[PDB]
DNA sequence: TCGGATGTATATATCTGACACGTGCCTGGAGACTAGGGAGTAATCCCCTTGGCGGTTAAAACGCGGGGGACAGCGCGTACGTGCGTTTAAGCGGTGCTAGAGCTGTCTACGACCAATTGAGCGGCCTCGGCACCGGGATTCTCGA
DNA sequence: TCGAGAATCCCGGTGCCGAGGCCGCTCAATTGGTCGTAGACAGCTCTAGCACCGCTTAAACGCACGTACGCGCTGTCCCCCGCGTTTTAACCGCCAAGGGGATTACTCCCTAGTCTCCAGGCACGTGTCAGATATATACATCCGA
């Protein structure tokens, strides 16, 4: 059969709210630290758990700002975030200039 | 020793040495190490209780850090003490806003 | 073989005396090591820098208190300032 | 004999009908005092769909019965 | 090299949070954005190791990194 | 008899106020609500001046600050009068409680 | 002495001066109620740091530098009255 | 000369530095070298903020600086509101800025 | 009794800079304000990298690292340059 | 689309009080010398990072049908902006007074330093049962009727 | 509502490694004692915060009136969402090599500490001119035609 869209979305929330475990792929994360640090300097090496600090930072960050994206989009009576939502709650937070 | 004349269970000496070595001041008084370490046994008291209490909600004898995070997420006062600390491995509070749910 | 020494054995005191059957993971362990390490650093340079705002040269247990009924909210503030005197109290009535 | 029926809106319809009723006849009951046309009104009572050529006793449909429509589009 | 943050990684990420209808360039914008922060914690990590005179970044140095920008972490040691 | 149409009042008053620099709030209420809140916490208390000058000056600007956050969310509502539930977006983007 | 009722002593026009400084064109009817809480609370927290300053001096007198304190507390530091 | 101000060319006082260093309780010894780079880095940032306060000044044909050209200074300056972004001064007043749509038509 | 302040050495910068402007009293507090809030943050930056890092002294490098990590990009390197150059006059004499 | 009316930027005298500058004196900064401990330097170990190969399988990528969501046009009635007369309390300005902040002397109990000592806390080893994984059935929603 | 199809939770068995405990050891915490000074206490003086009253007028309050904006209804078009098939690279397991992080021993020179001398900066005092106040005029702009 076929299910009607909104379903497994909110499967998947419950799902992914239930459990712990990070979601970005390490290989690529590495790759992405090592080739940013590239620039500063040259021929750095990194311990893994450095690595694994920041994974976690990231996700934690991204997760919140994702939080707030959603509460300005639920606030404009829509429900689909746009990236003006992300620049707004941005701006409020005082991040960007 | 000190910790036996108080009946406490944190360590005075090491508090005493980590606040004379910490360059806080030129000298330091005979009552500061036994009123900080009876806050610090206080506190982690209290953070310890709540966690194993909700370790045994969900049916488990070991504490793992989720639930060092619910039990401070649920908390008010200690949510607002630890409010700018993130804790690895710790998860989100499972809420939904109302509008999403379907009709 | 560096002594590198932590708050372990103390927390698993404290957790014993509260929960008598109960286990702790590793991690849960480094997790109250930080927090420990972070409150303490905190306390510490809030009495300091007020004993030094008020041109004194020592610390004692006053600037130790304000310092927590500064940085804690109301209920932890009175439960841990009750803890501390009476601490002290017991402290100095024994020698 | 007069019947209940429950639509999505929460809205409930008295209709006075009769076990010789056929489902033409309460459609078109339903069409006139409503203005629904026909072919959008599914009905279920006891949990069970009928066929337009039956009539009402046909279900064992009862007095003061509570009848639900489905509408289909 | 930065397309390696794959877009169902995000798609989960949001979900994680909570959002139900996911459109947009929203992609492009969160990768922006992670770019810039790593940037930055890459930066005060660097130099912090760049004064300790040694060859290879540490947990203490991002840690420490973290702490710096008022987002203390807790479970490494730090 | 003229009658200017509505909001150019409104606007020539926004660049006279954004041009000067004095405080807005009358001295004699604000003094006297400083004092009735910090009655509570110890009775018998006495007030220098310049604190009084110092807590006012403070008070404005943050709710100079507020109140221009609140505009942000009103014309990203796709409105132009600011209502209640544009504050309290506000203070919890914030992060205030 | 006992004080009450000052609450309402932060007039409307007051209010609406002030929003008018940061920018704002139309107000609607019911947001200067809600207005007069958030002040509230904000001197609320100031004003209890402060004068626990004055109970560790020992004095009787809020000095206008512990309240320049109380306001770096929050991170919220202000220039202009030294310190 | 005799002062140590002389010798590094410099205006701020490098004696007074040192002194608070040492009693300021950040280090049990405190080297030779941190107060002369200390009191540079005080100079060029003080000069960097007057120049800028004088400019502004200038530009409003007023002699004398009040602290609304101090904001103002500070303010139009990217960096130099990157670096203050949670520091008020009093009497500084606001920007003048007006969102786009609320202008009329 | 005595208070001590950053009068004369602002004034002095002032009339380097422009020769023919004067400023009033809460312009010199503003600026003897933010004096001591930089001088503060910095001291206490370097000091706590110093005793991070195990050494028992605080020396030119610390408070290099210190500016660095302070100041953004641009006047920091200007800020560090000024540095080095006061430090090699200095110790050139 | 203009034209009368209104608010505003500018030109001008003037008087005051805040700013620039001279003086004397007091205390913190400069000069010469000591000594000892912290930091730079050299040599060695071995541990953790970098690098690569094979395979498998789970996840990623791509294409298609459709329905629910975003957005624009239109009507309405109600709440807020503007103007005016009346009422009211903020603000300026001299006077009294004392409670309380700030500086000075004293002497005293409390904390830093140090020699001898011993046991509390940390590194290393070993052992098992609580938790991870897998197979199976009852339960509970969810879409087409 | 309702009934069948999946999706999910609860139940039971099996195996394995991280946690709890035990043992041996070393350096930091305890004990006893001396010596110096930070601060508590008592006192004295002088300022500014409180309370007071009167007069003025600019500011706040209440009321009419009108019209523009928030909100609900409706229609259209199209952009993600769920699903099935093909493609790929992440991860696990394993093995080799070696750079540099961490210790240990040795040597030197840089800064705290001491005293003596004296000049830079602080409070005090005073003169004067740049800006606020008040007045008068020409220019820009706005809402009815």
């Amino acid at each position: 059969h076929r299910y009607r869209p909104g379903t497994v979305a909110l499967r998947e929330i419950r799902r992914y709210q239930k459990s712990t475990e990070l979601l970005i792929r390490k290989l690529p994360f590495q790759r992405l630290v090592r080739e940013i640090a590239q620039d500063f300097k040259t021929d750095l090496r990194f311990q893994s758990s450095a690595v694994m600090a920041l994974q976690e930072a990231s996700e934690a960050y991204l997760v919140a700002l994702f939080e707030d994206t959603n509460l300005c989009a639920i606030h404009a009576k829509r429900v689909t975030i746009m990236p003006k939502d992300i620049q707004l709650a941005r701006r409020i937070r005082g991040e960007r200039a | 020793t000190r910790s036996s004349r108080a009946g406490l269970q944190f360590p005075v000496g090491r508090v005493h040495r980590l606040l004379r070595k910490g360059n806080y001041a030129e000298r330091v008084g005979a009552g500061a190490p036994v009123y900080l370490a009876a806050v610090l046994e206080y506190l982690t008291a209290e953070i310890l209780e709540l966690a194993g209490n909700a370790a045994r909600d969900n049916k488990k004898t070991r504490i793992i850090p989720r639930h060092l995070q619910l039990a401070v997420r649920n908390d008010e006062e200690l949510n607002k003490l630890l409010g700018r600390v993130t804790i690895a491995q710790g998860g989100v509070l499972p809420n939904i806003q109302s509008v999403l749910l379907p009709k | 073989k560096t002594r590198k020494e932590s708050y372990a054995i103390y927390v698993y005191k404290v957790l014993k005396q509260v929960h008598p059957d109960t286990g702790i993971s590793s991690k849960a362990m480094s997790i109250m090591n930080s927090f420990v390490n972070d409150v303490f650093e905190r306390i510490a340079g809030e009495a300091s820098r007020l004993a030094h705002y008020n041109k004194r040269s020592t610390i004692t247990s006053r600037e130790i208190q304000t310092a927590v009924r500064l940085l804690l909210p109301g209920e932890l503030a009175k439960h841990a300032v009750s803890e501390g005197t009476k601490a002290v109290t017991k402290y100095t009535s024994a020698k | 004999m007069q019947i209940f029926v429950k639509t999505l809106t929460g809205k409930t319809i008295t209709l006075e009908v009769e076990p010789s009723d056929t489902i033409e006849n309460v459609k078109a009951k339903i069409q006139d005092k409503e203005g629904i046309p026909p072919d959008q009104q599914r009905l279920i009572f006891a949990g069970k769909q009928l066929e337009d050529g039956r009539t009402l006793s046909d279900y064992n449909i009862q007095k003061e019965s509570t009848l639900h429509l489905v509408l289909r589009l | 090299n930065i397309q390696g943050i794959t877009k169902p990684a995000i798609r989960r990420l949001a979900r994680r949070g909570g959002v139900k209808r996911i459109s947009g360039l929203i992609y492009e914008e969160t990768r922006g954005v992670l770019k810039v922060f790593l940037e930055n914690v890459i930066r005060d990590a660097v130099t912090y190791t760049e004064h300790a005179k040694r060859k290879t970044v540490t947990a203490m140095d991002v840690v420490y990194a973290l702490k710096r920008q008022g987002r203390t972490l807790y479970g490494f040691g730090g």
